[PDB]
């Protein structure tokens, strides 16, 4: 497309699946215009006009992260005690993801990129018995769906690593 | 006639937009920076997000969907009007009244408003 | 024995180029020199599994059966960037 108000409008009506209803089409993909405004004059800085096709309403499928517990356990020469700092870190990262602390994609500081997390499902296979409490579906962002005894165990192994942050795979 | 000095020269070098990572002023640190003249950038420390309107019927339909108020004239800024845009000292003092336009962007010790 | 297998890309589809950047952890911006791009075979492309096995014992090794079960389960990754989306 070459005209934002011209031949672009048919194209987005096509692609958004509302070929006859632009006011629904632009609830899925919405063109935005921006200006840089010159600080002495106002108006707009010469040349500084640009536009974004913002996918305001595109729905996204659930993100899949695969953690290879066998590969870590090999790095730690088998010692499943040593998983807890790495598992503790990962759960802290996921806590921030659910608290809007990790924006994603382009323009995160410029009106894009903030995600709502509705549910994290943890589904491990053949986990060692002390990590077996991970198999859970979580909906509280603050991990409160993980057993407090398990979260308190991870916190202990994590705090014990914070007190001496060795290279944990150093045998 | 042409004024003798271009407005870029009436702005102090410490106020022109930054040109390296060493000279980032407070807004350039908080909101971030990109060098317009070469390499150099910094991601801003201030992020605005999750804007939501709380009211539902918030837009003023003037009476029918096809109404439209015609909106005065938003003219373009015209800094040639030195008596509005120029300053007698780099503290931003307005020009003196009564002086002819040849005075506008005259001395290098003039300033921008 | 594992033969070479040609990849048949879907109809009308073509090799995609993925852009990559490394983001400086201090400034939060692209690091100098860390801009790259990768050609990738699109999702849904097909190629033939081309295995032959010369058994000297009778039957079929159970580990070789586990391998084929793992392929059908999709537990095997192939090529580069295996942790970063591909393969």
């Amino acid at each position: 497309a070459t005209e934002m108000t011209g031949n672009l409008q048919p194209a987005l009506k096509q692609a958004t699946g509302y070929p006859n209803n632009i006011s629904q089409a632009y609830k899925v993909l919405q063109p935005a215009m921006h200006v840089a405004v010159d600080r002495w004059t106002g108006g707009a800085a010469e040349g500084m006009l640009y536009s974004v096709l913002e996918p305001i309403g595109v729905t996204w499928e659930p993100i899949q992260v695969h953690l290879d517990i066998a590969r870590l356990k090999n790095y730690y020469h088998g010692k499943e005690e040593k998983l807890k700092p790495a598992i503790a870190l990962l759960l802290l990262v996921l806590r921030d993801l659910a608290n809007k602390k990790i924006p994603v994609g382009y323009g995160t500081n410029r009106g894009m990129g903030t995600i709502t997390v509705s549910q994290i499902t943890l589904n491990g296979k053949a986990l060692p018995t002390e990590l077996e409490p991970l198999n859970k579906t979580m909906t509280c962002p603050n991990l409160t769906d993980l057993d407090e005894a398990f979260r308190q165990d991870l916190s202990t192994a994590w705090k014990e690593w914070i007190a001496d942050p060795i290279d944990l795979c150093q045998q | 006639g042409l004024y003798e000095i271009a407005p870029v020269d009436l702005l102090d070098e410490t106020l022109k937009p930054a040109t390296d990572k060493k000279q980032l002023s407070p807004a350039d640190r908080v909101f971030g920076w990109v060098n317009q003249r070469g390499n150099g950038c910094y991601k801003g420390q201030l992020r605005i997000h999750s804007v939501t309107c709380q009211h539902d019927d918030a837009i003023d339909d003037f009476g029918n969907q096809n109404f439209s108020v015609p909106l005065a004239i938003l003219g373009q800024p015209k800094p040639e009007q030195a008596r509005f845009y120029c300053a007698d000292d780099r503290k931003g003092i307005p020009l003196e009244d009564g002086y002819d336009r040849d005075d506008g962007y005259s001395d290098s010790e003039q300033g921008l408003r | 024995i594992v033969d070479d297998a040609v990849i048949h890309i879907p109809n009308n589809a073509d090799v995609e180029i993925r852009e990559g950047v490394g983001i400086d952890r201090h400034f939060g911006t692209a690091a100098n020199g860390f801009k790259y791009s990768r050609a990738v075979i699109p999702k849904g492309s097909k190629f033939k599994l081309p295995l032959t096995f010369d058994s000297q014992d009778d039957g079929l090794p159970n580990a070789l059966i586990q391998l084929l079960c793992a392929l059908e389960a999709g537990d095997i990754r192939l090529g580069a960037a295996k942790t970063r989306g591909l393969g």
